[PDB]
């Protein structure tokens, strides 16, 4: 209902910075495997859908290498840093409003 | 396109090839 | 963890054949003297997996 | 979808170990004459897979000798010789072990932050 | 006796993750005895028989060791972190439910 | 089974033979 | 039992310390030559053991290995036999300098484990 | 956006590995010669460039080929050798690559230690949150 | 009123963001060259001013490029050389851009501190009754 | 008797001497 909708949008970006967290360790986790492509989400459109399983797509090779794996260690930190970070903000700002919410109840 | 991005299909594997055929 | 076991037994083992060198060299001199030969075995240990 | 974190993590640090232990197997036999049997030692070395049951964490197949000729040279005065006087040596390749070793170990120290990280992240789930 | 059971359920939740730690925390002690078998028990299946004395498990080997050492260290101290942090889990809910029963009589 | 599994009976004693008889 | 913990790694820390505290004292003894009653060092070493299903790690005893002496020829020494070969320590070197390091890691192991069993502990002294 | 700055970041640390990577691939061809379909080895570089979003990060278009001239050593023995016979040795500046390695891993080094920086002041920036 | 505390320390942290953001670009761009239209990149500086509306926070102005003699390096072996040979490098000196960062990280966290003292106070002036 | 245990009775002096009387 009404407390569920006033939820539902933080609660979700969390739900999706939690599974695009797991992509990132499952893709910097298979680093040295021959074969593997790199996986990640689209952020911005996942949330948009769902608010409105998972659907993944492959990322843009960075240098060829002769194995086949393309995933880029430095870019992969930097998007596990920039997810952990928001992931923290969203439940910094969940937090918040449901310390409101039930402070409204005094 | 410019590398990082998001695409949809997978590049083409990677090869090389010591000689050419 | 057990990795540095392999390993600092190869060095003891690459010790103990140089002890055998440096023995063979030091009696260059002594009539009728037969050298030693050496060398190393692999010693494959056979768990449950991998 | 928080706790397979742990698994894909856990499985990584083992690959590389296992990697690492193959690696210090094959620097250690890098000139062993023969083994038990009598046969002579062959370089091994390991074949990851995807741990998937959709990605997942890494996960070592099996373990597979070298298809790489081993090396021969000639010795008539020993008993493992041929007829032509030829005894086989391993086909061990010194720097490619010492560069597995160093990608393992950055690897490892890569996998120990992450779950580092991700462990400070769901310590403070819990307080919501 | 309705209490007992309700809050009985997460109560041996918490006693398992106890009892697991502490083979944990002894296969981390003896990691160099020679001769020493790694054990461990199957959560799942030893909450729904205590709900429903504790028999424990030999860890699969992964790697041969001459000195007839089977505990592993990665996959264990995996373990450890991951016990740990769903005793405090099973720990905050019950005090979550505790808190909850606690603030109605009030 | 899969390495990090849990099994019923214990593992195997582990020998290094230095020459097979 | 969540108390047990203390005393075992209590055992663990003692263990460790033992075995650290034997390997400190062959390397010093590499190349002591004699004891104080003519007999020549010998390399020691710890029993470990569980205390018992399965619990702490105990040191058993003390034993000297039984390996033949690294024994040298020195003709114009008190010490010597009839032959003149007077014994000498049969320690080697990588052995200590491999065992102090595990000891330690397995040290700071236990002082890590013992850490976040004490935390958890002081945390659930806190229920509700 | 505060955040733009790992961005920033990343964007350099992937050109200075790009140009880490095309200079050890240059000391590896050192002394190569004749690669794939007989053509003769010549030296790389890249350029970098700043992505006006005003100030913004860098990237690298694409790699060029080094115009100076090959080095022309005469052996009438290589089936290259041409009606003058002489061979078309690389273009190698092994002291330019040096430092071009030192001043790339400098670049990286001073980068990370700004993403440990920010990283630190975007942690403690979440307290006031509550 | 206590509440234009709030005003002025979003003023000092948002300045603050923007030097640090400054200091990156330049940190990030100190080796690059030849930027688009081939114009060569300049450092660049921010200037800080107050939001007089007597006292009150710190905005930034604009940016302006320092006006430090400009590097140049001797390679007539690529396209951008003058006619000299000489392909300009950017003026921006490391130690300086690595002082800037820390400065203003320590700022922003002096900053945000201040803005969580003066919430604690406000929220004891509300809790006053 | 066993190692950190507790016991009412003093342990006695520890001496090292360098060579047997």
């Amino acid at each position: 209902d009404r407390l569920d909708a006033a939820l539902r949008f933080q609660q979700e970006a969390l739900n999706l910075r939690a599974q695009r967290q797991e992509i990132l360790a499952a893709n910097i986790a298979n680093a040295d495997t021959p074969g593997y492509q790199a996986r990640d989400i689209d952020f911005a459109s996942e949330l948009k859908k769902v608010m409105v399983a998972v659907d993944l797509l492959y990322r843009v090779p960075d240098q060829p290498s002769l194995d086949g794996n393309t995933v880029d260690m430095d870019r992969e930190r930097t998007q596990f840093a920039d997810n952990s970070l928001k992931y923290q903000m969203g439940l910094t700002v969940l937090g918040s409003q449901l310390k409101g919410m039930m402070n409204v109840l005094q | 396109g410019v590398p990082g991005a998001l695409s949809n299909q997978p590049a083409p594997p990677n090869e090389a090839p010591i000689a050419t055929p | 963890d057990h990795a540095i076991y392999t390993a600092m037994g190869a060095a003891s083992q690459t010790l103990n054949q140089q002890a055998v060198t440096a023995s063979n060299l030091a009696n260059a001199s002594t009539p009728g003297f037969r050298a030693q030969l050496n060398a190393l075995r692999a010693v494959p240990v056979d768990g449950l997996s991998l | 979808a928080l706790l397979n974190i742990f698994d894909i993590a856990g499985s990584a640090l083992a690959a590389q170990s296992k990697r690492l232990n193959v690696a210090a197997s094959n620097l250690a036999n890098a000139d062993s004459v023969t083994g038990p049997d009598g046969q002579p030692y062959r370089a091994k070395q390991v074949v990851f897979q995807v741990d998937a049951a959709a990605t997942g964490g890494v996960k070592v197949a099996s373990v597979i000798e070298s298809q790489a000729p081993e090396k021969l040279v000639y010795e008539p005065g020993n008993p493992l010789a041929d007829a032509n006087g030829y005894v086989k040596m391993p086909n061990v390749d010194v720097v490619g072990e010492m560069v597995n070793t160093m990608s393992a170990s950055r690897s490892y120290q890569a996998n120990i932050e992450v779950l580092n990280t991700v462990k400070s992240m769901m310590l403070k789930t819990l307080t919501l």
